[PDB]
DNA sequence: CTAACCCTAACCCTAACCCTAACCCTAACCCTAACCCTAACCCTAACCCTAACCCTAACCCTAACCCTAACCCTAACCCTAACCCTAACCCTAACCCTAACCCTAACCCTAACCCTAACCCTAACCCTAACCCTAACCCTAACCC
DNA sequence: GGGTTAGGGTTAGGGTTAGGGTTAGGGTTAGGGTTAGGGTTAGGGTTAGGGTTAGGGTTAGGGTTAGGGTTAGGGTTAGGGTTAGGGTTAGGGTTAGGGTTAGGGTTAGGGTTAGGGTTAGGGTTAGGGTTAGGGTTAGGGTTAG
């Protein structure tokens, strides 16, 4: 009996483990029981940030003339975007440094 | 273990890059001991708490993941050394 | 004779445009390992750290302090004045906080 | 020796499958890819808490969708928060219907 | 007859201490009661708000008021200067981490 | 309402009162537009909030708990208009 | 037979519903299980707090030459004593006002 | 009238009992009755919150006394943290005398 | 306005290590049988918001006078910036040892359901004393002379 | 220059709305059972941190000389402070209405649990590829005429 396995991430469409997902969630004690739409609907969206994420630190590492991703493209794309920065605010990402700005009274006269 | 020579040992120059990247053209002679000082203060909050850690954790090696769950308790939050 | 000096504030321009690109540690090592040790020495004694604690501790260290300069340049330019002073990080570890 | 040691768990295989799609070429650090472990575990922290205490105020006890719905509005900024509703609401759409 | 005529500041220190003395609201409820519920309208129509919920915005945006007028006070000390100018909020906002 | 004296309903003195009460002596002609902007904002900020919490209880009403439970969010805690 | 009832909180001599602080500890999901002497301990730390904020409210009651305890009284000893305004710093209480504070700057000559 | 009611609790009749003892002759009014309640409120969700994430970290399903000091020495400033501490030890103590 | 001169951006090799593949396998995710606690749904009753009509009242809006602080130009010198020469101190490998973190068994010891009363906490009622508003009576502050 | 003005405590004194004491009742904690699971002790092993030696190479301190920045001073002029006079607007009543929400009384869709059974990601090697290092080199900058 039973049949080929079809893991519940293929039934979705999503990339993100749902059983994973769902066993944090269990062993969270967040709730005392867990639904069947919210481990989904949380891969989805971080699906949806690390693939925005990903696209924003791939075009920097092309315009920096790159194959490697590495943390100061990460930083770059972080506090270029505006709405990932205010989203990241308190976060200080290691090996990353500061956007180059200087200010137009501390320019040459 | 000299206790000035150790908060001596961030040397003159070394405050001036760190005051470069900012954006900082000319600078004083008094900023050196109070960047010292605040330094101090705050690693002596980061120690405190990574050391409570430790000694809740019953063990007498501070580890990367204590200093993080001490450094997220007062605001920030680091990502890249442990996780 | 002229030793190419260069007038007071390129040499400082080009040193923030340097190291406004790097991304390396700019304190040493040693000496910051030696005030770690030193300072956990008030709260318990014989204790043991690694390699990745100090590390993170010393960036931690670094991104305060270039947040808390760049907070002290603004608020020595909003004083129509070029350099920091000692007036302006106490304005600043107010503001802000962690008392100054 | 013989291994003997707590086998850890990452993201790291699913991070690896999303850049390929996004651009085919490129490639990633060990240190970027613990960023973004670390990135992934705050945000799922975060949605969780954030559930828990919804679910704790509304007097429930189970965390369903509209849930982690709420949870993401009132978390995510402005547009970032509607893409993420209209793609969890695609993706619970699709499960329901397969 | 014609008063002695107060000297500029007087009555300014002196309603300085009779306004931190007191405990009352300074903002009328009606004229906020109908701000928020213009403000409301935008993201959802039929809403009714309750008698306690107007009370409490009204007190945490006085406080919040007071303290950013508290920050442009000192702003406005530090550089040299009585009055208030909008830059001084521009600059605790920007300290604060609100503005950017 | 919906009138477009929605803003300038708070007037030229109660500012010079909160003023007064931050610690105020002289003040500007150019604060005013500033402080109700500042305030709309803060104002908006919070009352997204609360219909979003209201709008998830499934409820018509807005209550002080939903107004609490906001501005808990934003890190500054109410006590005492509501448990 | 069953025998008389001590009350939890008469054994330990505090007085803080005891019993009520592990049926909140209990119901709150925060863990699995739940130890004995930490109501307690919380039942201990929370008399202690409200204890120095009552002391302190009624000194400044008594400075104020008044019987009751309003909230201006609270405000005024929580922004006076050094360990009180540290850690409710973030907080704001209604009907609380400010505290007398005028710079030497903006005093006359 | 109808079918039942709302009870709702509220820390008032132990705060009564408390002031009566830190101060003799003295009342109080519900504004501050309810500030001291939101206050006691506030410290027990910290408290509660700060020792669920300590005994998440190292693997165990138990809060217990142990967690409860940490998390007191963590969230209170200074003097205060140690004398809730001994106010806490004695207590225990006591009850570990007579249950 | 060029000379003279300096510090960067930009190619052509090398090579080293860190990234990308291919194996083995073990802990973990699925199906398929139970089951019951939780959530949805309709009816109903009390209430608590929502509108409108009143008055007068402290309140706000506009104008005039004029003392004042913000703003701009100028001069002095003292604090700070650029450059060279030491030599003391940071940086890198290898070796060595040992204390400390993690696996691996056995076992009490402390924690979790579950009836059963019963004393403690909550909802109403009645009361009265502490607080608040109304008028004289100084009472001390401004600020010219 | 010691007054005129002139806003702020000070005290009887009466009125009143809100804490304080008292009962009746539902309800929730503690007591005496049984049962099973997480927390503690006692071992062995193995591996990462601290203590030593060895250079020798980048770089900070200590000067020297100088030129750009800060503070004080003075003058000028709008832009706020202060005060009077009139009139819309805010605020406490009172009345009526009706939309709402917090319960009960069922009921079926959705929750958890266990036992096999198969599989996908974690723990190992290996190899080829990307970028850092080290020389030239044109070009844009900079100091000073």
């Amino acid at each position: 009996a039973r049949a080929k396995a079809k893991t519940r991430s293929s039934r979705a469409g999503l990339q993100f483990p749902v059983g994973r997902v769902h066993r944090l969630l269990r062993k969270g004690n967040y709730s005392e029981r867990v639904g069947a739409g919210a481990p989904v609907y949380l891969a989805a969206v971080l699906e949806y940030l690390t693939a925005e994420i990903l696209e924003l630190a791939g075009n920097a590492a092309r315009d920096n003339k790159k194959t490697r991703i590495i943390p100061r493209h990460l930083q770059l794309a972080i506090r270029n975007d505006e709405e990932l920065n205010k989203l990241l605010g308190r976060v200080t990402i290691a090996q990353g440094g500061v956007l180059p700005n200087i200010q137009a009274v501390l320019l040459p006269k | 273990k000299v206790l000035r020579d150790n908060i001596q040992g961030i040397t003159k120059p070394a405050i001036r890059r760190l005051a470069r990247r900012g954006g900082v053209k000319r600078i004083s002679g008094l900023i050196y001991e109070e960047t010292r000082g605040v330094l101090k203060v705050f690693l002596e909050n980061v120690i405190r708490d990574a050391v409570t850690y430790t000694e809740h954790a019953k063990r007498k090696t501070v580890t990367a993941m204590d200093v993080v769950y001490a450094l997220k308790r007062q605001g920030r939050t680091l990502y890249g050394f442990g996780g | 004779k002229k030793p190419h000096r260069y007038r007071p504030g390129t040499v400082a321009l080009r040193e923030i445009r340097r190291y406004q690109k790097s991304t390396e540690l700019l304190i040493r090592k040693l000496p910051f390992q030696r005030l770690v040790r030193e300072i956990a020495q008030d709260f318990k004694t014989d204790l043991r750290f690694q390699s990745s604690a100090v590390m993170a501790l010393q960036e931690a260290c670094e991104a305060y302090l270039v947040g808390l300069f760049e907070d002290t340049n603004l608020c020595a330019i909003h004083a129509k004045r070029v350099t920091i002073m000692p007036k302006d990080i106490q304005l600043a570890r107010r503001i802000r906080g962690e008392r100054a | 020796k013989k291994r003997k040691r707590s086998r850890k768990e990452s993201y790291s295989v699913y991070v690896y499958k999303v850049l390929k799609q996004v651009h085919p070429d490129t490639g990633i650090s060990s240190k970027a890819m613990g960023i973004m472990n670390s990135f992934v575990n705050d945000i799922f922290e975060r949605i969780a808490g954030e559930a828990s205490r919804l679910a704790h105020y509304n007097k429930r006890s189970t965390i369903t969708s509209r849930e982690i719905q709420t949870a993401v509005r009132l978390l995510l900024p402005g547009e970032l928060a509607k893409h993420a509703v209209s793609e969890g609401t695609k993706a619970v759409t699709k499960y329901t219907s397969a």
